[PDB]
């Protein structure tokens, strides 16, 4: 009978960097997904394998709400079957994804004159992430045959890059807050 | 997608002076993905600046970069002879894109071309084609207009041009333009003329010949 | 640290060609790697990119025709080019991309020529004087290059040998000129020596008024 704590996710003051994406497990509660879809405060609300309207009539064992910040031109990568810096090295959705991807412009909260250096992404990785894999490692990347031993230099690079969000950037370089709802024993979360 | 436009297309300066090369992006973008490259004649491109303002390893101190948003700048503070080359800016959005390049050339005083016109040879005529050639020799600056005229009809679409590289001793250019006609068409007209426009000429210079007159 | 491109050559339109880039001092499979090409007298054009993790991307002008790949055990990057077109004629460079740190390592490049033309030696015609100018028109040859000298190398002052132009026939053509004192037209012999090695054609053409 309790409402699902969606407000803690969508209205959080701080969001995580994509490399260190947050996951909120939703359990034992009731959820109005049409209320979310009816806010219309979203530039992206794409549902895969389900209908936003029919979500209010379904039940699931576990709902996950993943949350992070990326740039506008990278929102397209938050979808099944996609490739790119985010999908390959930061946040990967499965090809059979059953859930919803919601995004909104956050230039008013996440950008700063002089640059916000708090939001980062992984630029350097040897291999692709598996679906729902989180890599928070900060080890020096070896681009050559010589081991780096924690020392930056030729062929030895820090793996993370700041987005440096500035308000004067175009929409593609501007910050976007993203919430991925994943719908998965007994059901615990249901709609009305 | 980001489009990079460099300016000016050609920059003409002397050794020891300061060069300012510009790169304009079609949208406001992050400076961390802006790079500048030098390409000397015959050689591969060479990284000069990355992240808009960071000098690459081993690059001399007189190269520096700056800018933000849509406007980026490469500054070469005290030109050396080896710096006269082509420069490209480059942005990485989701993949690399390059500007169209700025040529840095040696500046000198205006020098007007000497102009020569050559009829087709009798030997070439035997084989059914006539090439008429107009030479513009040792001029500066590079901008020059060749207008072919046949019996005073201006010709369009039947000529090709090529230009030498700046001369290492007098810093001039030379230009050759070839008008190509079939022999049958060549024989229908009398006066073949090359009209040349250039800053060093007060009025255009026309060189001509009459077909069949020695 | 170097990248060495191989495999460039002459191909007919519609044909295929595989370029290779052998690396030392970087590991291809650990890097963002690009192919970047430069058509004659034109600027740099990004062609293709492969991520360390295997994702690939292509310029719209080569999409569906080119495939970038690599062999880790040979530390080598490849570009397979199918359905080649005349506009694909260019020098192809491999480069290691650091994204935020630029393309720091570049190969010297390998030249690809796409054309329907068959090998053909040039016709050499005089550009006869009427400071005097004279020259040789070196017409209708394939492939590049030709070499031109004057009086077997004895005359270099005032010589301009122009870049070849590609004609609409697919054959090349160039002019070589020299300016001389008009008083020497009556006293000096001028001979342009044209060499086209692909056809084993050598021509010595005397040019007179
Ligand atoms: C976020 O806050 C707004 C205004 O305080 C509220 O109306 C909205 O319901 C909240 N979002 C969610 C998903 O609860």
């Amino acid at each position: 009978t309790n409402l699902c704590p969606f407000g803690e996710v969508f209205n959080a003051t701080r969001f995580a960097s994509v490399y260190a994406w947050n996951r909120k497990r939703i359990s034992n509660c009731v959820a109005d997904y049409s209320v979310l879809y009816n806010s219309a405060s979203f530039s992206t609300f794409k549902c895969y394998g389900v209908s936003p309207t029919k979500l209010n009539d379904l039940c699931f064992t576990n709902v996950y709400a993943d949350s992070f910040v990326i740039r506008g031109d990278e929102v397209r990568q938050i979808a099944p079957g996609q490739t790119g810096n985010i999908a390959d090295y930061n946040y990967k959705l499965p090809d059979d994804f059953t859930g919803c991807v919601i995004a909104w412009n956050s230039n008013n909260l996440d950008s700063k004159v002089g640059g916000n250096y708090n939001y980062l992404y992984r630029l350097f990785r040897k291999s692709n992430l598996k679906p729902f894999e989180r890599d928070i490692s900060t080890e020096i990347y070896q681009a050559g045959s010589t081991p780096c031993n924690g020392v930056k230099g030729f062929n030895c690079y820090f793996p993370l890059q700041s987005y440096g969000f500035q308000p004067t950037y175009g929409v593609g370089y501007q910050p976007y807050r993203v919430v991925v709802l994943s719908f998965e024993a007994p059901a615990t979360v249901c709609g009305p | 997608e980001i489009v990079l436009t460099q300016s000016p297309g050609t920059l003409s300066i002397s050794p020891g002076e300061r060069a300012t090369l510009s790169c304009r992006a079609s949208q406001s973008v992050s400076s961390s993905y802006l790079a500048w490259y030098q390409q000397k004649p015959g050689q591969a491109p060479r990284l000069l600046i990355y992240g808009a303002s960071s000098r690459a390893t081993g690059i001399p101190d007189r190269f520096s970069g700056s800018g933000s948003g849509t406007d980026f700048t490469l500054t070469i503070s005290r030109l050396e002879p080896e710096d006269f080359a082509v420069y490209y800016c480059q942005q990485y959005g989701s993949s690399p894109t390059f500007g169209q390049g700025t040529k840095l050339e040696i500046k000198r005083t205006v020098a007007a071309p000497s102009v020569f016109i050559f009829p087709p040879s009798d030997e070439q005529l035997k084989s059914g084609t006539a090439s008429v050639v107009c030479l513009l020799n040792n001029f500066y600056p590079r901008e020059a207009k060749v207008q072919w005229k046949v019996d005073n009809a201006l010709q369009s679409g039947n000529s090709q041009e090529s230009v030498t590289e700046q001369d290492s001793k007098d810093s001039t250019y030379s230009l050759s333009s070839t008008l190509t006609l079939s022999k049958a068409d060549y024989e229908k007209h009398k006066v073949y003329a090359c009209e040349v426009t250039h800053q060093g000429l007060s009025s255009p210079v026309t060189k001509s010949f009459n077909r069949g007159e020695c | 640290v170097q990248l060495v491109e191989s495999g460039g050559g002459l191909v007919q339109p519609g044909g295929s060609l595989r370029l290779s880039c052998a690396a030392s001092g970087i590991t291809v499979s650990s890097n963002y790697m690009n192919w970047v090409r430069q058509a004659p007298g034109k600027g740099l054009e990004w062609v293709s990119l492969i991520y360390s993790g295997g994702s690939t991307y292509y310029a719209d002008s080569v999409k569906g025709r080119f495939t970038i790949s690599r062999d880790n055990s040979k530390n080598t990057l490849y570009l397979q080019m199918n359905s080649l077109r005349a506009e694909d004629t260019a020098v192809y460079h491999c480069a290691r991309d650091l994204v935020v740190y630029g393309m720091d390592v570049w190969g010297q490049g390998t030249t690809v020529t796409v054309s329907s033309a068959s090998t053909k030696g040039p016709s050499v015609f005089p550009l006869a004087p009427s400071t005097a100018a004279l020259g040789c028109l070196v017409k209708d040859y394939f492939p590049e290059p030709v070499t031109v000298s004057w009086n077997s190398g004895a005359l270099t002052s005032g010589v301009h040998t122009f870049p070849a132009v590609l004609q609409s026939s697919g054959l090349y053509s160039l002019s070589s000129v020299v300016t001389v004192p008009s008083s020497s037209l009556g006293t000096q012999t001028y001979i342009c020596n044209v060499n086209h090695k692909p056809s084993n054609t050598k021509v010595d053409k005397k040019v007179e008024p």
